[PDB]
RNA sequence: CGCGGGGUGGAGCAGCCUGGUAGCUCGUCGGGCUCAUAACCCGAAGGUCGUCGGUUCAAAUCCGGCCCCCGCAACCA
RNA sequence: CGAAUGCCGGCAUGAGUAACGAUAAAGAGGGUGAGAAUCCCUCUCGCCGUAAGCCCAAGGGUUCCUACGCAAUGGUCGUCAGCGUAGGGUUAGGCGGGACCUAAGGUGAAGCCGAAAGGCGUAGCCGAAGGGCAGCCGGUUAAUAUUCCGGCCCUUCCCGCAGGUGCGAUGGGGGGACGCUCUAGGCUAGGGGGACCGGAGCCAUGGACGAGCCCGGCCAGAAGCGCAGGGUGGGAGGUAGGCAAAUCCGCCUCCCAACAAGCUCUGCGUGGUGGGGAAGCCCGUACGGGUGACAACCCCCCGAAGCCAGGGAGCCAAGAAAAGCCUCUAAGCACAACCUGCGGGAACCCGUACCGCAAACCGACACAGGUGGGCGGGUGCAAGAGCACUCAGGCGCGCGGGAGAACCCUCGCCAAGGAACUCUGCAAGUUGGCCCCGUAACUUCGGGAGAAGGGGUGCUCCCUGGGGUGAUGAGCCCCGGGGAGCCGCAGUGAACAGGCUCUGGCGACUGUUUACCAAAAACACAGCUCUCUGCGAACUCGUAAGAGGAGGUAUAGGGAGCGACGCUUGCCCGGUGCCGGAAGGUCAAGGGGAGGGGUGCAAGCCCCGAACCGAAGCCCCGGUGAACGGCGGCCGUAACUAUAACGGUCCUAAGGUAGCGAAAUUCCUUGUCGGGUAAGUUCCGACCUGCACGAAAAGCGUAACGACCGGAGCGCUGUCUCGGCGAGG
RNA sequence: CGAGCUAGCCCUGGCCAGGGUGAAGCUGGGGUGAGACCCAGUGGAGGCCCGAACCGGUGGGGGAUGCAAACCCCUCGGAUG
RNA sequence: GUGGUUCGUGGAGCCAUGGGGGAAUCUGGGCGGACCACCGCCUAAGGCUAAGUACUCCGGGUGACCGAUAGCGCACCAGUA
RNA sequence: CCGAGGGUAGGGCCCGUGACUGGGGCGAAGUCGUAACAAGGUAGCUGUACCGGAAGGUGCGGCUGGA
RNA sequence: GUGGGAGAGGGUGGUGGAAUUCCCGGAGUAGCGGUGAAAUGCGCAGAUACCGGGAGGAACGCCGAUGGCGAAGGCAGCCACCUGGUCCACCCGUGACGCUGAGGCGCGAAAGCGUGGGGAGCAAACCGGAUUAGAUACCCGGGUAGUCCACGCCCUAAACG
């Protein structure tokens, strides 16, 4: 989708906006499972440590479900499927007939009505999710665990997958949406499918404000202050940094890499 | 234009008041010196009700 | 005015700083192949080294004086 | 002690000089008084009136009220006072805050961390104009009143009775509970009109005894209604979730409803009753009292931004918690307990004066400054919180009197010319609201547009079309059309109310900034690209613990630069950086000990110490420019000259492509042609010999946009020729 | 010792008169095999437009032992983000 | 690896120590300035212990100390205005 | 009232002219190279795309007017 | 109409092997590449050649034809669904409903452009090595857009019988 305007306005003619059709006649959230009262705020205890955020549209937190091993075997309806400002993904509220309601990250095809569930068992199909082992090699699939009963955390941006590649051992080889081929234990869960809402790749901001809605302040180049408080500073009319590109702290930020080296999960890496 | 001055009670017994100085090692010192020093005020005169 | 770089056969460049020995590409001349010209092949010629001085036994080469040439600086007021 | 711009104090000079704190404005009579421009009274004049009037809040802290007083305080005076002396004055179960709740955030048992001091820190606690929560209207004081008193109406607790029911928790569920914009129906606040009702009175100056002028025609109000409107399905089986249990909630499944029919719950009327009640006239105030009065207390119209409220519609940026309250069950307990009615008793602590856009708060001051929330009446101008006047109310700003020079400030006007002024039309002028004609290049099809340029605008009478409230009518209130006619120099007659165009530069644009000399072409900006980071992420703060990142997960996050958009972004990896290279050379502690020394009669003890084995880093080998950067010189050549498509040579890591160029880059330079001018070191168009453009410190363009900078025209003008008169301070 | 001025963000409240312009979206019609698309009417979008409150501080003038250690007059930017 | 001592790595002991290795109980162990031989001195890895010494909020005595711009900031309702 | 015309304002078409600039046509014997015609010594022609003093080269696909 | 027939006609989904390039393990040396001849290039840091495994992309050998199909452009492994045209017989039904077609409309190789994906081989531009007088070419070694998919544009051709 991606709505689109008329220039009536300059900016509100580049400017694009979602398309909330996927969005089952939902809207107001579900109190109980979620949401929680969601601590915005930009910095640590004192200080600030991530530079340029605060302000931007109040949000409540949806408390989604990232395990799913807690109903193995215990199927439920999808319900309805809502907007989540806590993410780039549109996220999914379903039933289970245990009675429980909860959340999920929805994938992309799910469609409200349809059943679904987790385990050992769980048949292949949007939705379900099981232990990597289980898992057809070469299905593609999202949510996925890093160590079992930790909980997902790969491919879970909009429309984001990976995809199974072998097997070897107590673990099977994955490559996550960054083209990392990753060696994942047997027992993770990984529910199947990609993200969805995929389009959401495509949403052209259009102003300034549009940043500063989703709480993102102006961010200033170095090369605009001055040599007292980052080193691309002064001193007359611009300058060609005059040094290997760094950042405000002053370590190369034009290929100087960073994983530190002698890292345990190297050995369960393979690639870039 | 508006100066530095905006009086405000709550202000200024939460900052500069007498329990706000017994709570840090700083300004039990502050109390130490002006007990020691004489000042009939050990801390300033906020008031009301 | 000041700083440093440079004048070498006809053209463009080496050759010095560790003084005795001028080298390369082109061009020019004679001869070949072709019907003829170019290409290609065979041979040959050409340099007071910017000039006036001395330095040494000996100066393109070292050292000072001028003749042009090129580049850099001419800031604070 | 004579000097140190010395230190402290006292006194001079400028000097009876500048000032006397907004240009809203004063005059007079009568009081009082030792003493009145300045105090009290009355008459008249002027000023604010979305305040310069009222109600809160914060701050202030006796300033409130009354009596007696001027030495000082008042920028003069002072009999006055916000000043001095004394006395009085602030009354609450319903207002606000606390014996209620939670937000950020603090505190912080458990736990973790830190030389010490201390740093974190799920529970709990604390934390407030957010939630919960029971008072309205009138009367009295010199000063307090939703507090005292009158009327009317409530809320808790405890102790009874009278009945009902398994009662019951800090525990389970529900609710409370939420954005922004736009909105419907019906009400209220508030306001307009009245031939009706109620009133002291009044015929002036030529007319008017008239449905004449003037004044006023409500407020609160339980139950019960009535009118609006908000909430909400009722049954029954099954149950494995809601961290124990539930009958509750949740999930299936059959029934009946789908309607607000019915239950509730608010608001608005109406309501037993309770209260107010003008002008004017009389009085004595420093003000209030009395009469008007048995006051009347009615009919329409406008009408909310307030109420019904958890109303609806739309949208993307997706919009607190906890308690009270309903419900559920657990331990316990069911002679308890809880629910419903009726009684009787109990209901505490603090605040309450007065100032409050200011002479009482923030500014050393009776300071032209600063200060959040609510009410803010009427007429007219299209609307309105704007504008002019003016209600209620409150002012004339605590030095006056005269004078009528220059010169200054603010203001008004001008012959003829009209930008000649000048760094620049700076400043001033022009223009100006509404209605209707009518509008170009260009363009990203929205815009440019209020383009430009025009005409209409008052009042009188006649005819006529829609609504709105009433019934389908009168009136009352909105919107229209058409025809005649009147008067002025002039009809948004005063007040509020764009000068207009052309073309360049820069930046896309709305935004941001050097509080107190710079608002921009600078910052930011969507967007483009590079780069890091697989999640106990990178990164940032911190000694740590920890926290941010993020309750995120490569469509994600950090760093850099570029900066809408269009067309594009060339070549060089030699140097530097970053990256990739299990070969080598070098390499620190350490391993190793050939070999040497010192002492001992000696076993020994103690030193030195060469092979060789030894990381990362450097070397080296590669790559890589939307990484740091760089992107040439001298000669010759064409059948007029001239110039060079062509060539030669030297050096380079490679030797600037496109596009642009006397430039925001051009020294020589007012380059040279062309255009605007009477004339143009500026401007615009070209030419290229680019001192010293050039491709993401981007290049060249670009509709729209601008308190940005340059040029030009029209209009208009005191800017100028070149001044002149007038006004007030 | 200070964030009672000022800068940023966190929690929770408040504020923005009155006019313009008219986006999508609906609805009717047109069209097509079905569309796209074209018309009205409706609709009320927007770092949209005018302009008070309010937030500013552009140009000139006054003020410069000031009314004021940033003020006053005229003029001006933004004003539902 | 450092500190302490006069000792700044010096031929650098001793006395303290964070790092690693790591004993013995009198024929045992430290020290006497690298080390070694001899000759000597002490007996670590547990603790307590007056007096002599420091100071002057306070009381007293004295002054080739001051005499109200001195003397304490304050002679006086001053850590006040 | 209409009204020739004149005045003000802005559009539409056309012709003229303008520094400079784009390509063009023509002009016996100037310079560069050799593209096509024989298999033209890389078969040629082609739409497009990029590059080059120049003819032209190369990429992708097509055609026989070549084998 | 009824009953049948052939086909690389068209769309989506799925799948098979051969080869190539890269990565990993084994084994193995002193050269491999390349051309008219070479050089650049690659390789003792372990190449070329052989084996084993893995990843990915694109095109479908034999069948294959001078064949088939489509209106043209054009269409080729295999499977399925959805789908157009078409030929034969039977002469059953309608009953002149027909041919052409300004415009409109739809389609339209290759290159190209937009946004996103993908990227093995190849290969404009470009960089190197030769050849030449000079080579911005022909040859050789590198190599980017592109070639591939989705969707949206672009309308050209020796779109040729
Ligand atoms: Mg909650
Ligand atoms: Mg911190
Ligand atoms: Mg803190
Ligand atoms: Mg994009
Ligand atoms: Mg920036
Ligand atoms: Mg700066
Ligand atoms: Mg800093
Ligand atoms: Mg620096
Ligand atoms: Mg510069
Ligand atoms: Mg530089
Ligand atoms: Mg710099
Ligand atoms: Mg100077
Ligand atoms: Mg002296
Ligand atoms: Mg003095
Ligand atoms: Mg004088
Ligand atoms: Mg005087
Ligand atoms: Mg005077
Ligand atoms: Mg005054
Ligand atoms: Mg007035
Ligand atoms: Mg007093
Ligand atoms: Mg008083
Ligand atoms: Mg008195
Ligand atoms: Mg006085
Ligand atoms: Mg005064
Ligand atoms: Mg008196
Ligand atoms: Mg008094
Ligand atoms: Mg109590
Ligand atoms: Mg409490
Ligand atoms: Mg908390
Ligand atoms: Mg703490
Ligand atoms: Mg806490
Ligand atoms: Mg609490
Ligand atoms: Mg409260
Ligand atoms: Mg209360
Ligand atoms: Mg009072
Ligand atoms: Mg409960
Ligand atoms: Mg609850
Ligand atoms: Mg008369
Ligand atoms: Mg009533
Ligand atoms: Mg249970
Ligand atoms: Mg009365
Ligand atoms: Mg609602
Ligand atoms: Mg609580
Ligand atoms: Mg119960
Ligand atoms: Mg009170
Ligand atoms: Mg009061
Ligand atoms: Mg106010
Ligand atoms: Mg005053
Ligand atoms: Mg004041
Ligand atoms: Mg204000
Ligand atoms: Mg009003
Ligand atoms: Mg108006
Ligand atoms: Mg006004
Ligand atoms: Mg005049
Ligand atoms: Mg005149
Ligand atoms: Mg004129
Ligand atoms: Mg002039
Ligand atoms: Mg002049
Ligand atoms: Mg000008
Ligand atoms: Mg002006
Ligand atoms: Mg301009
Ligand atoms: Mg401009
Ligand atoms: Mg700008
Ligand atoms: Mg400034
Ligand atoms: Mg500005
Ligand atoms: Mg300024
Ligand atoms: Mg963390
Ligand atoms: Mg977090
Ligand atoms: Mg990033
Ligand atoms: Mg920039
Ligand atoms: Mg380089
Ligand atoms: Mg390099
Ligand atoms: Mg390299
Ligand atoms: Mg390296
Ligand atoms: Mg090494
Ligand atoms: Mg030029
Ligand atoms: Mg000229
Ligand atoms: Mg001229
Ligand atoms: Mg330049
Ligand atoms: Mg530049
Ligand atoms: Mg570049
Ligand atoms: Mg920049
Ligand atoms: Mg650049
Ligand atoms: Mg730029
Ligand atoms: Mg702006
Ligand atoms: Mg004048
Ligand atoms: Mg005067
Ligand atoms: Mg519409
Ligand atoms: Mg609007
Ligand atoms: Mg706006
Ligand atoms: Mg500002
Ligand atoms: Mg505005
Ligand atoms: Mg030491
Ligand atoms: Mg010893
Ligand atoms: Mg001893
Ligand atoms: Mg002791
Ligand atoms: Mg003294
Ligand atoms: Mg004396
Ligand atoms: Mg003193
Ligand atoms: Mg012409
Ligand atoms: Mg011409
Ligand atoms: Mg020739
Ligand atoms: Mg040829
Ligand atoms: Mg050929
Ligand atoms: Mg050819
Ligand atoms: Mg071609
Ligand atoms: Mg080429
Ligand atoms: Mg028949
Ligand atoms: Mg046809
Ligand atoms: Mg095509
Ligand atoms: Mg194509
Ligand atoms: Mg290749
Ligand atoms: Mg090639
Ligand atoms: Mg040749
Ligand atoms: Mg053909």
């Amino acid at each position: 989708a991606v709505k689109k305007f008329k220039p009536y306005t300059p900016s509100r003619r580049f400017m694009t906006v979602a398309d909330f059709s996927e969005i089952t006649k939902t809207e107001p959230e579900k109190s109980l499972v979620k949401p929680l009262k969601k601590t915005g705020g930009r910095n640590n205890q004192g200080r600030i440590t991530v530079r340029f955020r605060g302000g931007g549209h109040k949000r409540l937190y949806r408390i989604i479900d990232f395990k799913r091993w807690d109903k193995v075997g215990i199927p439920a309806k999808v319900a309805a499927i809502e907007y989540d400002p806590n993410r780039s993904a549109r996220i999914a509220l379903l039933h289970y007939v245990d009675g429980e309601k909860r959340y999920i990250i929805a994938p992309d095809g799910l469609q409200v009505g349809q059943q679904v569930v987790a385990g050992p068992d769980a048949p292949i199909q949007v939705g379900n999710a099981l232990p990597l082992r289980f898992i057809p090699v070469g299905t593609v699939v999202h949510a996925v665990e890093l160590e079992p009963k930790k909980g997902a955390k790969l491919a879970r941006a909009a429309g984001t997958s990976a995809q199974i590649q072998g097997r070897e051992g107590d673990y099977v080889i994955l490559r996550l949406p960054s083209g990392e081929l990753r060696k994942v234990h047997g027992e993770c869960y990984a529910t199947v499918g990609a993200v969805g809402n995929a389009d959401h790749k495509n949403i052209v901001l259009g102003k300034a404000g549009r940043s500063r809605w989703l709480g993102r302040r102006p961010h200033v180049r170095g090369a605009a202050m001055n040599p007292v408080d980052h080193p691309h500073g002064g001193g007359e009319g611009r300058a060609p940094r005059g040094r290997p590109p760094a950042s405000p702290w002053g370590w190369q930020t034009k290929g100087l890499k960073t994983r530190k080296r002698r890292k345990p999960s190297s050995r369960f890496i393979i690639a870039r | 234009m508006k100066r530095t001055w905006q009086p405000n009670r709550r202000k200024r017994a939460k900052t500069h008041g007498f329990r706000a100085r017994m709570r840090t090692p700083g300004g039990r010192k502050v109390l130490k010196r002006r007990r020691q020093k004489g000042r009939w005020r050990l801390t300033p005169a906020v008031r009301k009700r």
